[PDB]
C-alpha cells in the first residue's frame, strides 16, 4: 500500500 | 445457489486463519471480462500440498460466485468425488466436502483443485473492476485489479493469506482492441475469434496473493531501460503521455540505486507502472505492475507544483522499495505489516535523495514521518508496531501512521545507532535468507545482530511490542530519567498492560560543543543514568534522531529562547525544529508551562529555514484552531504570528524563484500569512485569482493552491465557483484537478457548499476515489466544518452501502471531527457512534478522534488563561  | 450459504460451524473452517496443513504451489488462472457488460468469468486450477487427513478443502472467496461444482484431482491423477460445496460467510470461505477424505501429498505429487467463477466489474474499486475515461470525446474502458490486503478473494477464489505463497501463470481473454498486462511479461497471444485474443503470461516466481495483478487497457507508454537491461515502462493515456516523463526518470534512477544498495537482483524480467483513472488507494506494489492514482504518478513541470514533484518522486521510490521489501521478502502475518510499510517509508527517502540531490530528503523525514507520528503515538488509543489483527477490518486498519511513520522512525534510530554501514549489510543478509519466503520481526532483529553483535533484539523489542514512547527528563544539565509520554495527563500511564511496563532501551546521542557521544540507556536503570569537559550546555537527541522527546529544566529552556533571539543559527535547522516541536508537545501534555514554549517563537522574524517553520506552523495551527471562536484570544494570536512570518513571507515574495526547498518554504510561509490574516498576502491571492479567472494567465505553479483557496475564500461567488467547476472538469491533469477541488471547498457560501456536497453522489462529476478527499476539504471550511460532519451523518447508510465497512478511507472519515473541542460536540459524536455502532475499519479512528476531542476540551480548560496572559502581556 500509499494510502493517499 | 450452487454453493449455498450454510451456517454449519462444526469444522475447521470456523477458524479465521487458514489451516497449517493445506498449501498451494501453483495457480492456473484464466479470466474473461465482458467489459461493456461489467461482468467476468474465469476458471482456476490450484496445485495443493495436503499435510493432514481432511474431508473438507476450503479457501477464500467474497462476492464473486462459484458457477460450476468444483473438481479435485489426486496426486496420482484420478478424479476425487465431491459430495457438496457450500459458502461460509462469517469467515469468507467456500468449502468443498469429499465423499470420503484423503491423505497427504507424500512425494513431489500434488492435488489439483479447479473451480469456475463469475463476478462483477462495477460498483467497487477492489478485486477486478472496470472504469472509464474520455479520449478525443469517446468513452474508453480499462479494467484492473487491486487486492491488498484481503481483496484477491474477490477477484478469484484463493488461499488469501500473505504467507500462502504460490507460483502464477495467468491468461486473459479480451477484445483485440485491448492489450493485457500482468505481473510477468507476455508469453503468447492467440486469436480466439476474429474479435477476441487470449494473452498468456510466463510463469511467476512464488508470491503472495495480494500482489497478483492484471489489467486490460488501451494506454500508450513511455519507456526506459535499467542498468540490468530490463525494460521499465510507464503506461499512460495518450493525452497525458507528456506527464509520464518525470516518473520515468525517477523509476530509472531509483531502480538502479536500489538494486545496488540491497545487493539483490530484481526478481522479474520487466517492471510496469500504470495509473488507473479511478483508483482506491494511492498506489500498489503489485510485482512488475505497479498501479497508481494519477496524482501520485503524473506530473507536468509546466503545471504541477514542487510539492507534486516530491510526492511523485517519493511514492515511486516507496513502491520500488517493496520490490525487495514486501515482494521478495513478505511478512508472515499482517501483525508484522511494518516489515513491508515501515521499510518502504524509510528507504523511499534514501531513494529520492539519490535521484534529487538538493532536496534535503533525509531532513524531510522529520517533517513527513517522525514528528507527525510522535503526535499519534502519544495517545492511549495508539497501538504497538506489532499489532494483533483478527478480522479483515482489523487487518486493513493497521495500514496507518504506526506501521508507516513509527516504523520508518524506529528504523531511522536503528541505522544511526548501529551505523549506516552495518545497517545496510544487515538488510542484505535478511534479504538473502528469506527470499521468496516469509519473515517475522524476530527474524529481522537476528539478521542485524549478525551485522553488529549489538543487542538488537533486546533493545528494539521495547520499541516494537508496546505502544508509545518516552520523554527524557533532564535534572541538573546531565542526569536523565525516562517516563512514558502521553498527551493526556489524566490517562493511566500503565494501560493497556504491557510486559515491558512502558520502559525502553533508548539509544541516546548528544552533542557536547560540536562533539558527539553515544550511550544505550538500559530499562533496568530504574533511577536513570548520567551522561559522560566542565559543561554549561548539552544538546540531547541531535536532529531528533531518536524516537523520544527531551524535557530540559525550565532554566535551560529559558536560555534556549534567549540563545535563539541572540543567534538562532547557533542551532542547526533540524535542531531548532525539534526543540520547538518538543516544547509545544510538552506544553500540550501539561509537562511544560506554555509561556516557556511560546518564548521559543520570539526569535522568528529572523527564521529563514524550512524545517523550523513547518513545525512552528503545525504547533500554531493547533492552538489557533482551539481558539477559533474566542473573540478575545484569536485576534491577539493572529496579530502576533502575522508579525512573525511577515519578514520571510515578504522576503520570498509571490513568485517561483529558488531551489526545491525554498519553493516549498514560500508555499507554506505564504499560506500561513494568508491563514493569519495578513491583508497584503490575501490581496496577492485575490489579485492573482482575478487574473486566473480571465482564462489566459497560467499561475506560478507553487502558488496555485494558495491562490485557488484564498482567492475563492476572499472573492469567490457563484460565477467564479461555476467557472472553477468547469475548469476542474476540463483539465486532464489530476494534480490540477485536486487543487481545484480544494478551491471549490473554500467558498464562503452555504448554498454553494451544499451543491458541492450533492455532487459527491454524482459519479460523472466526482470520481469514487475522490469523495473522501472532497469531504475532508469541505470540513476545513469555516461553514463546512459543520456541513461535512452533518452530511456524513445524514448519508452514513449511503456511504456504507457504496464503500462497505471494510473500506479504510470510510473508517477514517470521522477524523474530520478532530478540531472539535466542546462537550456539546463530543456528545454529538458519541450519539452518532452509538446510532451506528458497526464501525468496521473505522473502529480505531473513532477511538482516536474521541480521545482527541476529549483532550481538546481539557486543553481549553487548563490553558486558556495562561495563553491569554502570555499574549495580552506581550502585545
Ligand atoms: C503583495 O504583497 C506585498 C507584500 O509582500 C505587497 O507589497 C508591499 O506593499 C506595501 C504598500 O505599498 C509597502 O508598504 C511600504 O513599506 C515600506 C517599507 O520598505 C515603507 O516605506 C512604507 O511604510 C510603506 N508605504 C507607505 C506609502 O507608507 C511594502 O513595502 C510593499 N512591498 C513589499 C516588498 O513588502 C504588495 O502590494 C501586494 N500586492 C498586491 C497587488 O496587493
Ligand atoms: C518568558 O515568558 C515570560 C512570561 O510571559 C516573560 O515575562 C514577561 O514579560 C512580559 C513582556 O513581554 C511582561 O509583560 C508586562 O506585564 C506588565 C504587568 O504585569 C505590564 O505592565 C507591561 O505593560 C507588560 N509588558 C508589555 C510589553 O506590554 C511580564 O511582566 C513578564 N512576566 C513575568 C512573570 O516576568 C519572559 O520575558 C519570557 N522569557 C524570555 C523572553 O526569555
Ligand atoms: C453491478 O450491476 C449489477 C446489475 O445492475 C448489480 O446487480 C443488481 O443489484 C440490484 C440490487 O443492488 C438488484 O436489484 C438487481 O437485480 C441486480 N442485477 C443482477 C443482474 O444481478 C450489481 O450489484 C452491481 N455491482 C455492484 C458491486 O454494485
Ligand atoms: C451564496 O450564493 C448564492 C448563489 O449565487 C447567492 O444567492 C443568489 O443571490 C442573487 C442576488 O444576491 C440572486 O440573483 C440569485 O438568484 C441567488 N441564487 C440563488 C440560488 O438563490 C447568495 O447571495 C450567496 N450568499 C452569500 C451570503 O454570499
Ligand atoms: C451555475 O451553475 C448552476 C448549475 O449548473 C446553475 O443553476 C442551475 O441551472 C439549471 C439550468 O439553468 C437549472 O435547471 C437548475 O435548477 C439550477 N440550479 C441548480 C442547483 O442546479 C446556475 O445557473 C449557474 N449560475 C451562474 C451564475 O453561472
Ligand atoms: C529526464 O531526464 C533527462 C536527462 O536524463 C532530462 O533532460 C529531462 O528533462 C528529464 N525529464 C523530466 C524531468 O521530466
Ligand atoms: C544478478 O545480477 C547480475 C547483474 O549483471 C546478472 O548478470 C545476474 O544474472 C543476476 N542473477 C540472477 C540470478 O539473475
Ligand atoms: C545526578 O545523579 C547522580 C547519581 O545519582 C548524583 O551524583 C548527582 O548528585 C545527581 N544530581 C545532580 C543535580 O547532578
Ligand atoms: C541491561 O541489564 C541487564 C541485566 O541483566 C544486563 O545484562 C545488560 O547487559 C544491560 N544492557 C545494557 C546496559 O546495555
Ligand atoms: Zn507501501
Amino acid at each position: 500500500x500509499v494510502v493517499d | 445457489d450452487i454453493c449455498p450459504a450454510s451456517e454449519d460451524e462444526s469444522g475447521q473452517w470456523k477458524n479465521f486463519r487458514l489451516p497449517d496443513f493445506v498449501n498451494p504451489v501453483h495457480y492456473d488462472l484464466h479470466v474473461k471480462p465482458l467489459l461493456e457488460e461489467d461482468t467476468y468469468t474465469g476458471t482456476v486450477s490450484i496445485s495443493i500440498n495436503l499435510s493432514a487427513p481432511t474431508r473438507y478443502l476450503w479457501l477464500h472467496l467474497r462476492e464473486t460466485r462459484i458457477t460450476r461444482l468444483p473438481e479435485l484431482k489426486r496426486p496420482s491423477g484420478d478424479q476425487v468425488q465431491v459430495r457438496r460445496c457450500f459458502e461460509y460467510k462469517k469467515q469468507e470461505y467456500v468449502v468443498v466436502e469429499a465423499e470420503e477424505e484423503l491423505t497427504p501429498s507424500s512425494g513431489d505429487g500434488l492435488y489439483l483443485l479447479t473451480m469456475e467463477f463469475a463476478g462483477w466489474l462495477n460498483g467497487s474499486l477492489v478485486g477486478f473492476y472496470r472504469t472509464t475515461y474520455t479520449e478525443n470525446g469517446r468513452v474508453k474502458s480499462i479494467a484492473a485489479t487491486d487486492h491488498e490486503p484481503t481483496d484477491a478473494r474477490k477477484s478469484f477464489p484463493c488461499f488469501d493469506e500473505p504467507n500462502k505463497k504460490a507460483t502464477y501463470t495467468i491468461s486473459i481473454t479480451h477484445p483485440k482492441e485491448y492489450g493485457a498486462l500482468s505481473n510477468m511479461p507476455v508469453a503468447k497471444e492467440e486469436s480466439v475469434d476474429d474479435k477476441w485474443t487470449r494473452t498468456t503470461f510466463e510463469k511467476s516466481v512464488p508470491m503472495s496473493t495480494y500482489l497478483v495483478c492484471f489489467a486490460v487497457h488501451q494506454f500508450d507508454s513511455v519507456k526506459r531501460i535499467s542498468n540490468s537491461g530490463k525494460p521499465l515502462t510507464i503506461y499512460v493515456q495518450p493525452e497525458q503521455k507528456h506527464t509520464a516523463e518525470y516518473a520515468a526518470n525517477i523509476t530509472k534512477s531509483v531502480f538502479d540505486y536500489f538494486e545496488e544498495y540491497f545487493a539483490m537482483n530484481y526478481s522479474l524480467p520487466k517492471l510496469d507502472k500504470i495509473a488507473i483513472p479511478d483508483f482506491g488507494t494511492g498506489a500498489m506494489e503489485n510485482w512488475g505492475l505497479i498501479t497508481y492514482r494519477e496524482t501520485n504518478l503524473l506530473y507536468d513541470p509546466k503545471e504541477s507544483a514542487s510539492s507534486n514533484q516530491q510526492r511523485v518522486a517519493t511514492v515511486v521510490a516507496h513502491e520500488l522499495v517493496h520490490q525487495w521489501f514486501g515482494n521478495i521478502v513478505t511478512m508472515d502475518w499482517w501483525e508484522d505489516l511494518w516489515l513491508n510499510e515501515g521499510f518502504a517509508s524509510f528507504f523511499e527517502f534514501l531513494g529520492v535523495n539519490h535521484a534529487e540531490t538538493d532536496w534535503q530528503m533525509r531532513d524531510q523525514m522529520l517533517l513527513e514521518d517522525v514528528l507527525p507520528v510522535q503526535e499519534d503515538d502519544s495517545l492511549m488509543s495508539s497501538h504497538p508496531i506489532i499489532v494483533t489483527v483478527t478480522t479483515p477490518d482489523e487487518i486493513t486498519s493497521v495500514f496507518d501512521g504506526i506501521s508507516y511513520s513509527k516504523g520508518s522512525s524506529i528504523l531511522r534510530m536503528l541505522e544511526d545507532w548501529i551505523k549506516p554501514e552495518n545497517f545496510q549489510k544487515g538488510c542484505q543478509m535478511y534479504l538473502e535468507k528469506y527470499q521468496f519466503k516469509n519473515a517475522k520481526t524476530s527474524d529481522f532483529w537476528a539478521a542485524l545482530e549478525e551485522a553488529s553483535r549489538l543487542p538488537v533484539k533486546e533493545v528494539m523489542d521495547t520499541w516494537t511490542r508496546q505502544m508509545g514512547y518516552p520523554v527524557l527528563n533532564v535534572n541538573g544539565v546531565k542526569n536523565i530519567t525516562q517516563k512514558r509520554f502521553l498527551l493526556d495527563p489524566r490517562a493511566n500511564p500503565s494501560q493497556p498492560p504491557s510486559d515491558l511496563g512502558y520502559t525502553w532501551n533508548i539509544p541516546v546521542k548528544w552533542t557536547e560543543d560540536n562533539i558527539t557521544s553515544s550511550v544505550l540507556f538500559n530499562r533496568s536503570e530504574k533511577e536513570g543514568i548520567t551522561l559522560n569537559s566542565g559543561n554549561a550546555f548539552l544538546k540531547i537527541n541531535p536532529d531528533h534522531i531518536g524516537f523520544y522527546r527531551v524535557n530540559y529544566e525550565v532554566a535551560t529552556w529559558d536560555s534556549i529562547a534567549t540563545a535563539l533571539s541572540l543567534n538562532h543559527k547557533t542551532f542547526s535547522s533540524a535542531d531548532r525544529a525539534s526543540l520547538i516541536d518538543d516544547a509545544f508537545a510538552l506544553a500540550r501534555a501539561q509537562l511544560l508551562d506554555y509561556k516557556v514554549a511560546l518564548n521559543l517563537t520570539k526569535y522568528l522574524k529572523r527564521e529563514e529555514n524550512f524545517l523550523p517553520w513547518q513545525r512552528v506552523i503545525s504547533a500554531v495551527t493547533y492552538i489557533i484552531s482551539m481558539f477559533e471562536d474566542d473573540k478575545e484570544l484569536y485576534p491577539m494570536i493572529e496579530e502576533y504570528f502575522q508579525g512573525q512570518v511577515k519578514p520571510i513571507a515578504d522576503s520570498l515574495g509571490w513568485n517561483d524563484a529558488g531551489d526545491h526547498v525554498t519553493k516549498l518554504l514560500r508555499s507554506s510561509v505564504l499560506g500561513f500569512a494568508c491563514k493569519m490574516g495578513d491583508r497584503e498576502a490575501l490581496n496577492n491571492a485575490s489579485s492573482l485569482f482575478e487574473q486566473w479567472l480571465n482564462g489566459t494567465v497560467s499561475l506560478p505553479v507553487n502558488l496555485r493552491l494558495l491562490v485557488y483557496r484564498y482567492g475563492m475564500q476572499n472573492s469567490g461567488n457563484e460565477i467564479s465557483w461555476n467557472y472553477t467547476l468547469e475548469q476542474y472538469q476540463k483539465t486532464s491533469l489530476a494534480q490540477e484537478k485536486e487543487k481545484l477541488l480544494y478551491g471549490l471547498a473554500s467558498v464562503k457560501n452555504v448554498t454553494l457548499l451544499s451543491r458541492y456536497l450533492d455532487l459527491l453522489k454524482d459519479t460523472n462529476l466526482i470520481k469514487t476515489q475522490d469523495v473522501f478527499t472532497v469531504i475532508r476539504y469541505i470540513s476545513y471550511n469555516s461553514y463546512g466544518k459543520n456541513m461535512a460532519w452533518n452530511w456524513i451523518q445524514l448519508n452514513w447508510d449511503y456511504l456504507v452501502n457504496r464503500y462497505t465497512l471494510n473500506n479504510r478511507n470510510l473508517g477514517r472519515i470521522v477524523t474530520i471531527a478532530e478540531p472539535f473541542n466542546t462537550e456539546l460536540q463530543l456528545w454529538q459524536m458519541e450519539s452518532f457512534f452509538a446510532k451506528y455502532p458497526q464501525a468496521g475499519a473505522g473502529e480505531k479512528p473513532r477511538e482516536q478522534v474521541l480521545e482527541t476531542v476529549k483532550n481538546n476540551i481539557e486543553w481549553l480548560k487548563q490553558h486558556r488563561n495562561t495563553i491569554r496572559e502570555w499574549f495580552f502581556n506581550l502585545l
